[PDB]
């Protein structure tokens, strides 16, 4: 490997920058101290959202975390390796945008039906 | 998903050199290769080599290795993803066995283990 | 296929954002309160955005928007504590001073420490700081504002200033070396500050900042659009030397409890003019490599002519900068008077009574003793009319954070990331 | 389902509302700044608070969340039917305000005598 | 067990004091007020760091958290039983303060070279 | 109910002339002071 640093695979492939995830997850977190302090809650702010969202979704404590939502060819209908082998992270996010929320509901309760399905797992 | 234009159908006479552009746009030139292929009157078709608009290096094969000027520019941004690159071509010993169609190739992937396969071509251009 | 989506955490993907950078700083005090400013790290990292292009755009750039009140927040904020100068617009009884005819001798009625008891005392006020009544005389300031006297012991020197991305957020510069404002750079980097930015307040001529490397570039937006100001950039500096050579004296007059108002006192020694000097020769160079890259714009045959300001303001007019404490204003028509051993002089004033930007003045204390400078102009301000003409210009302040900005651009992280592959989860 | 909204079960069964839970999860979380900026960090230390408490249960990441500790019939001595279908979430609160601190000590080592289990699992 | 309280076996070996981990766990977490939203937000930066630092280790939940990366003999080539039943953790934190920063490195990426291996696995 | 938890075994470096306490709480008092006189009358027409 090289440590291409922060952001250092922002134009490489998707598989290329999927190798490289906890470089991007360590650097995510007086009149002029109340700017200061503003962006200081801020980040604080910005940060817990992603985790909120991981948390509703099962990922929490995951770089790389799988589902059970399966792919809707009407999000994007490319092929696997014209993907992880072609298209940049910046790319994919062009793509995806208009259906990026669609993803983030199918998500939340693909979590609750299934710690749901443990609970009347564990009742006997 | 963009052009890659060639020049026109030039006809010189042997022992001379042809020059062949091959002009991009539509995709960032320097993401993939550049292939040099063509179907002579006397053959089929016959890979002579590709070249990396990134890290310069040339790939060629050796029926034509001591024959082949290939170069590139440098991409002209256009966006973020957008560019305008260009190719050359050259070939040394010319013959009437060297009449037939070329064109260029953009390779098919950034990455794997087809990341160089002409997948993209140009148009064609006649030879002597 | 078997394809789910699988959610992905910390990609390499940003947006175009607005958010509030703070300052840094490295090491008594200046306006510019860089103390305040956490420390700087001395390990700059300077990461390489392999493959990466990016869209920069210095003309829509907020962090110059941004700075450029940070810096009229920090002057109106450095003046709260300091004396306020409002028992000063009283009628003064000028005569001008013996020797042309530009500093005055001014002697008021002046209020002292007891409420009950008065001073005459006198005092030296440039004529640009003074007008008449109908000899009887007035501060310039007294019909539109009061003023607040700079207190003598902040700094006016601009000190590199860095400006940082809170976290989540990022900076990125852009190391093309032929970059002109706008399109596409395709060589990025991403940095968690900028570099030190002197916050140099000039006109027409951007004095002591950032080079350009190679070739002098020019920037402008719609350069067919006269209206707009053309920045240009040089890439070797041309040598400035400015002076005021009369040697001059402080005088403190208690005019209340504490409040003590520092008076000009008298000009020890010859009286001499203020000015500035240029390298004819390394100014005809440079004028000479700003008018090659003016015909890439404007045609190989065309004439490029220079002359000096269309008149207006005081400030904009004249190259008006600080030169230790002491607001010049130098005319610089020796300099663009020009169509396409040396020492070009530039005769310049000096003004006590400054409004800047805008509403409220400040009289900056007179400086003592013999007072010279030597910077480095770097950059230009130009403006065409609309066989075509170059004046100088300088109708913004931001135009300055901006000729040192374009380099930057502010990019939100936003580090999730969903896509699909052939994994799912169990039961 | 009906797409109740936030809060929408407020007056509904336990069992019903308990169906509802990522709709309340996701809407959890210059002078008059100041009283802004404050509300701002108020509400991600009441959004930490109740994460610290669930990660230190081992429900970090549910929403439904099974435990060991079994339930005293000292808390409530209802039966189950007459909870789930009969009582709110508004109800159960009261009837559980007084004996909601001794359960919540009750979680928090049965955790670490969990997680101490599983240490001493996996040292051979 | 004895409730020794808030930093209560600070000065008992690394063995008493790994078991009263919760405690300190839960205690973790106008011009003047400027002063005193200054610390309440650095008191939630703080936290989330160590969780964030939690998070990308796959201790995300954990009091006690196992891994794999093995114990370099270079950091401190002292037995089990002179650690657990001799230090306390504050000797153990000077001992490793050096070499504090070499071991964050190696449970990050053997997180992502674990998640990853588990990407591959659900991939049939 | 201010809670004194006693840290058995502990042996801390104490030095009270190092302390930073006292460095913030003379500022609190002298910011408190400066604070406490901001609306209170300004005796300048008593200078006569
Ligand atoms: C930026 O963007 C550019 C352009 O998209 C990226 O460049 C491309 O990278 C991919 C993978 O990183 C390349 O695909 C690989 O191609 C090699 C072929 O190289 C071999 O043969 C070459 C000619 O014979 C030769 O140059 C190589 O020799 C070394 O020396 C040269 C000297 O110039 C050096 O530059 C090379 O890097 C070599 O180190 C080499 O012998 C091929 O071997 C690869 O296949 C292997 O790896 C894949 C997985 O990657 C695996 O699936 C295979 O089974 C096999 O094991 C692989 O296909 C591509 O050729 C590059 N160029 C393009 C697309 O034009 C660049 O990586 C991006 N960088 C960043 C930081 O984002
Ligand atoms: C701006 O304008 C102010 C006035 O508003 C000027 O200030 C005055 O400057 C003049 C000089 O130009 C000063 O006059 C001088 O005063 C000195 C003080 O002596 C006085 O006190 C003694 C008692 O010890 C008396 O005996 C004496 O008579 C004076 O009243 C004198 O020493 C000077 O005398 C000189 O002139 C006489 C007559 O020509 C000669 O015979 C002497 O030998 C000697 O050379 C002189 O009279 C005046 O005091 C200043 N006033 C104030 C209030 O300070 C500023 O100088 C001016 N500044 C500029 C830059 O223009
Ligand atoms: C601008 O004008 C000011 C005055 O308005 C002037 O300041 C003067 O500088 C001289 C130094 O050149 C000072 O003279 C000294 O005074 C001290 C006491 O104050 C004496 O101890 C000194 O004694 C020796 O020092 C010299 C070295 O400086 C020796 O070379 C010499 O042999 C002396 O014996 C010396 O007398 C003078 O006091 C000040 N005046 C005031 C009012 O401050 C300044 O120099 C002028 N600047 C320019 C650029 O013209
Ligand atoms: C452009 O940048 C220039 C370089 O930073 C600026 O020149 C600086 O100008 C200031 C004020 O005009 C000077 O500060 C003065 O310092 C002298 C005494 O300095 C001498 O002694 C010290 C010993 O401590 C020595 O280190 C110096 O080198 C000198 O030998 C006094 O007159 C005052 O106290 C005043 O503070 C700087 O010294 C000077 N720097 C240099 C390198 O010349 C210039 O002002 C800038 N211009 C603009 C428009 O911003
Ligand atoms: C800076 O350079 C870019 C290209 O490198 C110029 O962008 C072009 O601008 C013209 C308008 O003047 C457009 O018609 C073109 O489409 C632009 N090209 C690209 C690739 O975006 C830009 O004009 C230059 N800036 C200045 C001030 O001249
Ligand atoms: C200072 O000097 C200037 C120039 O020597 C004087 O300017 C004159 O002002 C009078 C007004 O009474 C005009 O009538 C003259 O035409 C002006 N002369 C010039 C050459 O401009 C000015 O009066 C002097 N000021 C004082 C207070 O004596
Ligand atoms: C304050 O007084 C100044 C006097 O200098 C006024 O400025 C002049 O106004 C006259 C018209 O009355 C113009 O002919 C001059 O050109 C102006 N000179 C300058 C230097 O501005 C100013 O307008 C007055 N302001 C107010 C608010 O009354
Ligand atoms: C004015 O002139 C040059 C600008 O290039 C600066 O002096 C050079 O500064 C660079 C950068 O530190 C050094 O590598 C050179 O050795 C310097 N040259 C000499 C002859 O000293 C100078 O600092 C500039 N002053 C400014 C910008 O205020
Ligand atoms: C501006 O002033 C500086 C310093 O006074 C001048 O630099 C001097 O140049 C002479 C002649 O080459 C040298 O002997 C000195 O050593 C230089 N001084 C320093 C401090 O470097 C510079 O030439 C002046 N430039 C202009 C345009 O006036
Ligand atoms: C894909 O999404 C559309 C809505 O955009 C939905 O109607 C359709 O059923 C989905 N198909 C699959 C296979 O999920
Ligand atoms: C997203 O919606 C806009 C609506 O105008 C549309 O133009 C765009 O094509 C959509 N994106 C994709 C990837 O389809
Ligand atoms: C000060 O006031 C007196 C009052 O009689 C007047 O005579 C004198 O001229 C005034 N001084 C000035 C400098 O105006
Ligand atoms: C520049 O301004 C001219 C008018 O001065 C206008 O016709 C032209 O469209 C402008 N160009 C751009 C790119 O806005
Ligand atoms: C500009 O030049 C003209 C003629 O050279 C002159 O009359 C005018 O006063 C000058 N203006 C300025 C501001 O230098
Ligand atoms: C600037 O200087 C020129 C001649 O050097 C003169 O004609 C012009 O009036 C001056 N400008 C001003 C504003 O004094
Ligand atoms: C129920 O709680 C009481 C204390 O309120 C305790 O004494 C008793 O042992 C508990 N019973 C069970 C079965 O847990
Ligand atoms: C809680 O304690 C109070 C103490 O006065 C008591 O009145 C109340 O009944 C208790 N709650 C329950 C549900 O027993
Ligand atoms: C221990 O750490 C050193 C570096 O400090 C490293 O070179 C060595 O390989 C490591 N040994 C083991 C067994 O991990
Ligand atoms: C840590 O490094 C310092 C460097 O001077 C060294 O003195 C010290 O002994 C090191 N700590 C250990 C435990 O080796």
């Amino acid at each position: 490997a090289v440590f291409l640093g922060f952001l250092g695979a922002a134009g490489s492939t998707m598989g290329a920058a999927s190798m490289t995830l906890t470089v991007q997850a360590r650097n995510l977190l007086t009149v002029w101290g109340i700017k200061q302090l503003q962006a200081r809650v801020l980040a604080v702010e910005r940060y817990l959202r992603d985790q909120q969202l991981l948390g509703i979704w099962g990922c929490s404590g995951k770089l790389i975390c799988c589902t059970n939502v399966p792919w809707n060819s009407s999000w994007s209908n490319r092929n696997l390796s014209e993907i992880w082998d072609n298209m940049t992270w910046l790319q994919w996010d062009k793509e995806i945008s208009n259906y990026t929320q669609i993803i983030y509901g199918l998500l939340e309760e693909s979590q609750n039906q299934q710690e749901k399905n443990e609970q009347d797992l564990l009742a006997l | 998903q963009g052009q890659l234009v060639q020049s026109g159908a030039t006809t010189t006479k042997p022992g001379s050199s042809v020059k062949i552009s091959c002009k991009t746009s539509g995709y960032r030139f320097n993401f993939y290769h550049i292939n040099w292929i063509r179907q002579t009157a006397g053959r089929g078709p016959e890979w002579m080599g590709w070249i990396s608009p990134y890290s310069g290096d040339k790939n060629l094969a050796p029926a034509f290795q001591d024959r082949v000027n290939m170069t590139t520019d440098t991409e002209v941004p256009v966006t973020s993803f957008t560019s305008t690159g260009a190719a050359y071509m050259e070939i040394r010993n010319l013959t009437s066995d060297d009449t037939g169609t070329y064109f260029c190739a953009k390779g098919l992937l950034r990455d794997g283990s087809s990341t160089w396969l002409p997948y993209l071509w140009g148009q064609g251009t006649l030879l002597t | 296929e078997n394809l789910w989506v699988t959610v992905y955490y910390g990609v390499p993907v940003w947006k175009d954002a607005e958010t509030t950078l703070f300052c840094a700083s490295d090491a008594k005090h200046n306006v510019w309160a860089t103390h305040a400013c956490v420390p700087t790290d001395p390990n700059p990292q300077e990461i390489h955005l392999e493959n990466v292009t990016e869209e920069f755009n210095m003309w829509k750039n907020n962090m110059v928007e941004q700075m450029h009140t940070d810096i009229i927040s920090l002057w109106d904020q450095s003046l709260k504590p300091c004396v306020k100068l409002t028992p000063l617009c009283v009628t003064l009884q000028c005569t001008n001073v013996t020797n042309r005819g530009e500093l005055k001798n001014c002697s008021f009625n002046m209020t002292t420490e007891l409420r009950d008891k008065k001073q005459k005392v006198y005092s030296l006020f440039y004529r640009l700081d003074v007008v008449q009544i109908n000899k009887e005389y007035r501060l310039i300031n007294c019909n539109t504002s009061a003023c607040t006297q700079a207190c003598p012991k902040v700094s006016f020197e601009p000190i590199p200033i860095h400006y940082c991305a809170p976290a989540g957020f990022a900076i990125l510069k852009c190391k093309d070396k032929k970059f002109n404002g706008t399109g596409p750079c395709p060589s990025v980097s991403t940095v968690q500050c900028t570099h030190g930015i002197k916050p140099v307040v000039s006109t027409q001529l951007l004095l002591n900042g950032s080079l350009a490397e190679e070739e002098v570039m020019i920037r402008s937006e719609n350069i067919t659009n006269n209206a707009k100001n053309i920045l240009v950039q040089f890439n070797t500096p041309v040598q400035i030397n400015c002076t005021r050579p009369n040697n001059m004296t402080r005088k403190s007059i208690r005019i209340g409890p504490g409040q003590a108002f520092y008076a000009l006192g008298d000009i020890i020694g010859d009286i001499r003019q203020p000015h500035c000097n240029v390298s004819k020769a390394t100014w005809n160079e440079t004028l000479g490599k700003v008018v090659k890259q003016l015909r890439k714009h404007f045609g190989n045959n065309t004439i490029i002519r220079f002359a000096n300001s269309s008149g207006g303001d005081l400030e904009v007019t004249t190259h008006s900068f600080n030169c230790g404490g002491e607001f010049f204003y130098c005319n610089t028509s020796g300099l663009f008077n020009s169509t396409w051993n040396d020492s070009i002089t530039l005769p310049c004033r000096i003004k006590q009574i400054i409004n800047m930007w805008q509403g409220q003045c400040m009289y900056a204390p007179p400086i003592q003793g013999v007072i010279r400078c030597v910077s480095n102009i770097t950059g230009l301000i130009l403006t065409r009319d609309g066989t075509e003409t170059f004046r100088p210009g300088g109708g913004d302040m931001r135009d300055n954070w901006r000729s040192e900005l374009y380099k930057y651009k502010v990019v939100k992280i936003e580090p999730l990331g969903v896509a699909p592959t052939r994994c799912k989860r169990r039961v």
